[PDB]
């Protein structure tokens, strides 16, 4: 029913790479799920320090 | 009336609460006179905690199945015991 | 009675002081 079919190398890949661009992410200001940099770009202390 | 030195002296105190608490969020990096700039609603867990946990808990069941194992019985494939 | 400057200035300032915390506290994010 929500069967997803992913591997080790493809695990990692999104691992390492999920945070420098987000191919699933929106590429338009105003959205969200935005990129990961833009999100730092507005984020709080607090999120960035668990983010870190 | 005759006023106060008192009144005097803890208005001058305020006065230099505000502008030391303006120079403290300038130093941090905010601008705190208006509240239009600061966040609203604000926000401190993480981004999206459902998303990453499930890429972590994907990646661990990814790494405990990938590794190949001597599948000769199933109790000789195990990697802990009890 | 006249009210004196003072009660007035210290008003404001506290007011003033709540929003700067408010402020504040939504920019650490809380």
């Amino acid at each position: 029913s929500n069967a997803n079919i992913t591997s080790q190398a493809l695990n990692e890949f999104n691992m390492a790479t999920r945070r420098l661009f987000d191919p699933t992410a929106s590429n338009t200001p105003g959205q969200p799920n935005q990129q990961w940099i833009k999100q730092i770009n507005d984020a709080s202390p607090a999120t960035v320090q668990k983010e870190i | 009336q005759p006023a106060d030195p008192s009144g005097q002296q803890t208005s001058t105190n305020t006065s230099n609460l505000v502008t030391y608490l303006t120079n403290l969020g300038k130093y941090l990096g905010y601008d705190i006179t208006q509240s239009s700039k600061a966040p609203n609603p604000p926000y401190s867990q993480l981004f999206n905690s459902n998303v990453v946990q499930l890429v972590q808990n994907y990646a661990y069941n990814t790494f405990l199945g990938a590794i190949p194992v001597d599948a000769m019985s199933q109790s000789l494939m195990n990697f802990v015991t009890d």
